[PDB]
């Protein structure tokens, strides 16, 4: 829901949020039984019952909206 | 005499509630074990109902 709220170069900060999720689901599987963290987050990412999920659509999204208007690039720093 | 006889008695006693104690001991222990056993069974159990739910939705539509 972060990202969503947020434009494409914020996608860093999600991946490594999810990297600290995954962790926590680590820690906790030591002790506890719970979903596959796949599992768990392919549900969060509304990608079980359907196709591309929520992080898909926003990078779409995003790009149609902010990076393919916005955006300058520069061919000598790539 | 009759109090060589009591002796005799309360030690038949003695032995037998001995006995009982133990019997009541392993049932308690008993339970407590089992109790751990159907805990970790439901555990388990509850994982895999939840991961089937999860992979056949993968594999079926949503509702309308
Ligand atoms: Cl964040």
């Amino acid at each position: 829901g972060r990202f969503e709220s947020e434009d494409l170069t914020s996608i860093v900060e999600l991946d490594g949020l999810l990297e600290i999720n995954r962790m926590t689901h680590k820690l906790l599987s030591r002790y506890l039984t719970l979903d596959g963290f796949d599992a768990m987050f392919r549900e969060a990412n509304h990608n079980v019952s359907a196709p591309y999920g929520r992080i898909t659509l926003h990078v779409f999204w995003e790009l149609n909206y902010d990076f393919l208007p916005n955006y300058c690039y520069n061919g000598s720093t790539n | 005499r009759e109090i060589h006889q009591d002796w005799a008695n309360r030690e038949y006693i003695e032995i037998i509630t001995s006995s009982i104690k133990k019997i009541a001991d392993f049932l308690n222990s008993f339970d407590m074990s089992c109790r751990s056993r159907l805990a970790t069974l439901n555990e388990k159990l509850t994982a895999l109902e939840r991961r089937i739910e999860y992979i056949e939705a993968r594999v079926t539509k949503g509702e309308t």
